[PDB]
RNA sequence: AAAACUUUCAGCAACGGAUCUCUUGGCUCUCGCAUCGAUGAAGAACGCAGCGAAAUGCGAUACGUAAUGUGAAUUGCAGAAUUCCGUGAAUCAUCGAAUCUUUGAACGCACAUUGCGCCUUUGGGUUCUACCAAAGGCAUGCCUGUUUGAGUGUCAUU
RNA sequence: CAGAUCUUGGUGGAAGUAGCAAAUAUUCAAAUGAGAACUUUGAAGACUGAAGUGGGGAAAGGUUCCAUGUGAACAGCAGUU
RNA sequence: GUAGAGAUUCUGACGUGCAAAUCGAUCUUCAAAUUUGGGUAUAGGGGCGAAAGACUAAUCGAACCAUCUAGUAGCUGGUUCC
RNA sequence: UUUCAAUGGCCCGUCUUGAAACACGGACCAAGGAGUCUAGCAUCUAUGCGAGUGUUUGGGUGAAAAACCCAUCCGCGAAA
RNA sequence: UUGACCUCAAAUCAGGUAGGACUACGCGCUGAACUUAAGCAUAUCAAUAAGCGCAGGAAAAGAAAAUAACCAUGAUUCCCUCAGUAACGGCGAGUGAAGCGGGAAAAGCUCAAAUUUGAAAUCUGGCAACAUUUCUUUUGUUGUCCGAGUUGUAAUUUCAAGAAGCUGCUUUGAGUGUAGACGAUCGGUCUAAGUUCCUUGGAACAGGACGUCAGAGAGGGUGAGAACCCCGUCUUUGGUCGAUUGGAUAUGCCAUAUAAAGCGCUUUCGAAGAGUCGAGUUGUUUGGGAAUGCAGCUCUAAAUGGGUGGUAAAUUUCAUCUAAAGCUAAAUAUUGGCGAGAGACCGAUAGCGAACAAGUAGAGUGAUCGAAAGAUGAAAAGAACUUUGAAAAGAGAGUUAAAUAGUACGUGAAAUUGCUGAAAGGGAAGCAUUGGAAAUCAGUCUUA
């Protein structure tokens, strides 16, 4: 909610940063097995449960 | 042997009857593909096999010493018979004599070129050429398991004392070197078939 | 590129002022990075960061060596200056007090030690 | 046959070592033979490749091609040779990698460390 | 159930035995390890013999008293008869068994002769090289690591 | 009783991912070794790259510093360069000097509160009795010793 | 291996079928666009009717906020939103 | 009698539903043994119960989780080439 | 090989006295999927020795978990 | 009133130490039920799983209060054997050791009980010196003050003896340099021979010639099966140049042996562990049976005494050991961790749950649960360009050995599906026998 704790702010701030697509230059590296982010998360579908 | 807990590391219980499903144990919980799938069975995917293999199977089988000596004596006698050698597969059509006894100077060889020169002189190099031309790649999953290449067996050189004969002869493909005092049936009758071509040194023959 | 040995032959005050200057250059380079900087400047960012690490390392070595000299031949020295192999090794008996023997055992070994001997054929 | 108990005859472990070798090991893995003149002059059978070396392609579709080593692409085990390029569809030129064992060195890039390497490996400079 | 010819079964296999099965695949590995340790010890303690001299005793039962086997160590009375000090014996490799005793002059003479042969064939290196003192060999050049079994077996 | 429709067969195209080959993986046996932690472990949190989300590495000295070895890279792009009459490239190896945020046995008291304190020293500024900052500290049991005590415990002096 | 309401995976007939029917309701012109029953603007017509379909907060969510852009996928029709 | 709290009847709708208990109409109660938020205590042979074996996270005549456990089976089903 | 004609031909697996059954299981297809292993025992067979027999608990040896060699015990048998 | 001592406190007192994790193996504690008994309650499962505490590289046990009944053996541990035995069992299901013997390994000892009494000879700590180093990180010696200590620290003794005496021989450092030699040790470094021709291919690593090396014809890599292209492999249990250690030596120096010790006979004495042994009883255990261990409670010795001699008790002999205090390597174990080597193993629905970004994604408030998923090609050379479309794309072209390899990528099966061709079809289809029709095909001959 609007009333948060700083630990929750930190947890949300990391989780927001981890929920981003891959840089394109990553896919051009030799031997790269990454094609899309396996760990994407939508705010409706799967919850953080923190 | 398979691991003691392969196929049982999961938790799964039979849901019972009345659910239009087989009574086999099934994984509980949800949210994953594994949920509701059967477990703990030979017929099941990711389950355990029927009768898991164990390490306390009997891998070594005991043989009477006298019977082993009987088999060594039979294998040595067969090696002295030219007709069995040709059957076994050794190219000895122009070998000067069987059993082939060579002087004691061979025990003091120091070079593989000298060893090959000896073989060519006594006309025993056709068997080595047979081994080299027969070298192939193994058929099947064997080559995935450090069993890459196969080839035929050449002559067996028997010596009494080591002075360099082992190192001279050990790189020629197919040639196996053995001390007379510790003759081995796995080499005397390889594959269970009698009559391997054996080249004896004079001292080894005397000690027979 | 600052060379660490050339750093080693300088004074603590000189190292301190060079560290402040290096920090100022790093700050300006990061300003360029947020405002839009060239590849040369972005490559200079890492070199400046490593130079600061080298300056801080050289300062620390001098401070700790000075502490070691000051605490040399003293019964008690700082914990970070003591040995740290493993906790068990530190608790173990020292070789001196492991080899301590009673006067009874000293006399027994003095007078009847294991003799070197041999047997005739 | 190997007789040392510290050396691995396992196809699995040998292939892992080759493909997991770090850069300092791939430096020695990517070795090339010397030409007849250098071999008889330096008494060295082969040396590791290095940038700016003057080498000749021995095998492959580019057999007989000549050029300098522009860059030893260690992480892919490939050597990029000048004038050894391929034409893309759009007209751009892509350098073609050549394995180290498939070339021969006809002129070295003599440094003092390379000279010490030659005299250390039973050679003469 | 039981309907076949043969003994009545007696398989003590009602506990969880598969957890405590013991296989012997390390049998050659254990054998090689013992030899290397045995060869290490012989090289470490040379020139003195690898195995100490043992007495000859009689096993304690009607089933085995007609045989002669090796004991643990020589009794105090046997050492005293042979002229070896109790303290010296353990230094020059003569095991001392305080618990045993000689109830018969036959066994006492057997082991006393055994020690006397060992003493006669023993070469004792001086504590300080060049100054022999009492029991001490003047010439130790010919010392070699032999086997007590070769020198003196249990007959 | 023609077409369509239904079914069978064949060719071709789909759907699907079986088969075959492989395999930096697993399983099993053997051999060698003894090495965590209040000098802050295992584990956790959050951060660190010119361009990164994960994995790997690392800790505000942050995909690392010193030192040693090797000797010219890295590479997806940019970028520099090291001349190639070297103290030196490298996501290299190795590693005996350091760093090591917030935690955690977790230690000032707490903790769905970047919450609440105390002690010593030092420093700061248009402001100096104020305010702020920095560094070093303050857990419990126990052991040897030290210092300060307590007692109508035992007594001398008187 | 043909069976075990067998295991996992893929796929059928049913079948272009059941169905997409509560919450009164939409209409016209223009713009936009390759494309408009559904977007935006304007005009009309209605609804919630102050115990609201209004304006806010608490718990819970965590960036869903805002602007700009948008090939699919998603919004059980469509989509320029 | 409204908000709120219930849940009688239609045995209405729906009954691969909007819904793993809902929707409509009717109906009970509505100033107190009232309705409710958050904080807090009681935990499985235990709690709690104006009592129905009710409730105790869609689980209750003994919850749920992992183990012992591949429990046991005179019973059912299958058991692969000529 | 396809198809037509004449003739015959119930749907398999299953438990059962009896199944085409209005008895059960089976929509289809691919891959997986059930008498194994070990400690014993009993008949029968093969092999080696034979009043004996069994090297492999250990030792020696072998550059090599193999093979080869060996002491003293011991197990079974030689008496019930 | 001062003091002394005892006891008890306090301090962010000086200096230390304990916790937590890992737990395969190790020492205990606690402790089931399923199950077997064709039911079941004793039994079994099982002195097991779970729970709890505590260690090490091993742990534990260990120098007899041990067996035996012999011609006696001689700490412990492990192995084989005793032996599925003696014994225990609703004497049912079932369970079940030990002595000897053979071997692996071997190593012994330390206190309490004594007057140093012509001398607390012992020890911690502070301070000050010197010294040493895996190490400026470690470890000490000397001096000196405070203290601990007579309610007992040293020397001396440990039952195997010993102590006091008595004469009479033999024996001796807890040393510290040096130098070189001889070993060991992890580690930097060095390593034989074709890429010579012809054919095939995109590529020669294939086939065919001609050769070479071999103490190296293991294995891997490289554009297809490479001893000779490359890393390696053998030489190697070594050369080398740098290091760390070991036991001797060759010496120098400090060593106060007035001392200390072994042995020898003694008309001698000879201290030896208590709410402990033991007894009864109650639980629990064992193969232990009128009790094998352990524990609770009650009663509680002794001094040639007290244990044990596997049928209760009383008496008497005989052996045997010496409890109630302590240490101790090796042989032994090792589903953990670290590092190696392999394999008649598995080969992506298999093998760990995980060959991959796997204890991940995801699910539950939680404890927990837990997947799926490998492969273009030698090289991205990942399709420039033109053309149709709003676009996705299509058709040309281009790359390649190949796009019948275009990332929805090796091979590409069956179910199922669309198109084409052929034929059949009046309320099933499929199937068997026999032949027609249509389609399709081979033998055979041809020649000898």
């Amino acid at each position: 909610p609007s009333h948060k704790s700083f630990r929750t702010k930190q947890k949300l701030a990391k989780a927001a940063r981890q929920n981003r697509p891959i840089p394109q230059w990553i896919r051009l590296r030799t031997g790269n097995t990454v094609h899309y982010n396996m760990k994407r998360r939508h705010w409706r579908r799967t919850k953080l449960n923190i | 042997a398979v691991s003691e807990k392969a196929g049982h590391q999961t938790s799964a219980e039979s849901w019972g009857t009345g659910r239009a499903l087989a009574r086999i144990p099934r994984v509980g919980g949800g949210g994953t593909h594994r949920s509701g799938q059967a477990a703990f069975g030979n017929m099941c995917r990711s389950g355990r096999m029927f009768a898991p293999t164990k390490t306390w199977r009997k891998w070594h089988v005991k043989v009477n010493q006298n019977e082993k000596r009987y088999a060594i004596a039979s294998a040595v006698a067969a090696s002295g018979v030219p007709s069995l050698l040709l059957a076994r597969g050794h190219r000895i059509e122009e070998i000067p004599e069987v059993p082939l006894v060579v002087d004691d100077a061979v025990q003091s060889f120091q070079k593989t070129k000298e060893a090959v020169a000896l073989l060519k002189e006594i006309k025993a190099y056709r068997d080595v050429i047979k081994v080299a031309n027969s070298r192939k790649l193994r058929a099947g999953k064997g080559k995935l398991r450090n069993r890459r290449h196969v080839q035929r067996r050449g002559p067996l050189v028997v010596f009494n004392e080591d002075t360099g004969i082992v190192k001279a002869f050990r790189n020629i493909p197919g040639v196996e070197i053995v001390n007379v005092r510790r003759l081995n049936l796995l080499q005397l009758a390889p594959g269970g078939h009698l009559g391997r071509f054996v080249i004896w040194t004079k001292s080894a023959f005397g000690l027979l | 590129a600052l060379k660490t040995f050339e750093l080693r032959k300088q004074s603590q005050e000189n190292l301190a002022e060079q560290l402040q200057e290096l920090r100022q250059e790093l700050a300006s380079l990061r300003v360029q990075k947020i405002a839009g900087g060239s590849g040369s400047k972005l490559s200079k960012i890492k070199t400046t960061r490593k130079d600061i690490a080298r300056i801080l390392t050289v300062i620390n070595e001098s401070n700790r060596l000075a502490a070691r000299e000051a605490y040399k031949n003293k019964k008690y020295i700082p914990l970070d200056l003591r040995q740290k192999k493993t906790r068990a090794i530190r608790r173990a008996l020292t070789p001196y007090e492991q080899s301590r023997k009673t006067l009874k055992q000293i006399k027994k070994e003095r007078y009847f030690p294991l003799r070197k001997y041999a047997l005739k054929a | 046959m190997k007789f040392s108990r510290d050396v691995t005859s396992s196809r699995r472990k040998q292939r892992k070592a080759h493909f997991g070798a770090p850069s300092s090991v791939r430096r020695v893995l990517m070795s090339a033979p010397l030409s007849k003149e250098l071999r008889e002059q330096y008494k060295i059978r082969s040396l590791p490749v290095r940038r700016d070396d003057q080498i000749t392609v021995i095998r492959g579709s580019n057999k007989g091609r000549e050029g300098k080593i522009t860059s030893v692409y260690r992480k892919k085990f490939l050597l990029l040779i000048e004038r050894v390029t391929r034409e893309k569809a759009n007209g751009a030129s892509a350098p073609v990698g050549i394995d180290a064992s498939k070339v021969v060195i006809t002129k070295l890039h003599l440094d003092k460390d390379r000279k010490d390497l030659i005299v250390r490996k039973g050679g003469k400079v | 159930a039981i309907h076949v010819k043969g003994q009545l079964p007696n398989a003590h296999f009602h506990k969880d035995w598969q957890r405590y099965v013991k296989t012997w695949f390390n049998q050659p590995g254990r054998k090689l390890r013992r030899r290397q340790a045995r060869q290490t010890k012989a090289a470490k303690i040379a020139p003195r013999p690898v195995e100490a001299i043992r007495p000859a005793v009689k096993p304690p039962t009607i089933r085995y008293n007609m045989k002669v086997r090796a004991g643990r160590g020589f009794t105090l009375e046997e050492l005293k008869a042979a002229g070896v000090s109790r303290r010296v014996a353990s230094t020059i490799g003569i095991p001392v068994d305080h618990r045993r005793r000689n109830r018969s002059e036959e066994s006492l003479q057997r082991n006393v002769e055994r020690i006397k042969v060992y003493l006669a064939h023993l070469i004792v290196f001086p504590r300080k090289a060049g100054q022999p003192k009492k029991g001490d060999a003047t010439d130790v050049s010919g010392a070699e690591q032999t086997d007590v079994a070769a020198v003196l077996p249990i007959t």
